[PDB]
């Protein structure tokens, strides 16, 4: 299956 | 005697199949775990647990129904799947219990 991009703003 | 041979002769296990996601290198992560808790009422925890088999192990099991309900299960949740444009496969086999 296909994994979700982490979420990262300036940490 | 007579009447005990007839309930042994009734006593033939019912049919049931196991309903099985496949893994696919396409279909997101958070999908398959939506449709755990739409179509088979896991809560988030059980459904993260059942979509990382699919993942890791190949497929996994969703759980075991009459071959009435299995079909019903494997229509639903490969509809859901297309109209999404998913090609997650949900499909059948025989669990012998």
């Amino acid at each position: 299956l296909v994994k979700s991009k982490a979420t990262n703003l300036l940490y | 005697q007579l009447a005990e041979e007839k309930v042994r002769d009734a006593l033939k296990p019912p049919s049931m199949y196991k309903v099985i996601l496949v893994n696919d290198d396409y279909t997101p992560m958070e999908f398959v775990i939506d449709v755990l808790q739409k179509f088979f009422s896991y809560d988030v925890e059980r459904a993260t647990q059942l979509m990382l088999a699919v993942h890791y192990q190949g497929k996994a099991i969703c759980g075991v129904f009459t071959a009435e309900v299995a079909e019903t299960k494997v229509a639903m949740v490969n509809k859901y799947a297309r109209e999404n444009e998913h090609p997650l496969l949900c499909t059948l086999e025989k669990a012998g219990a």
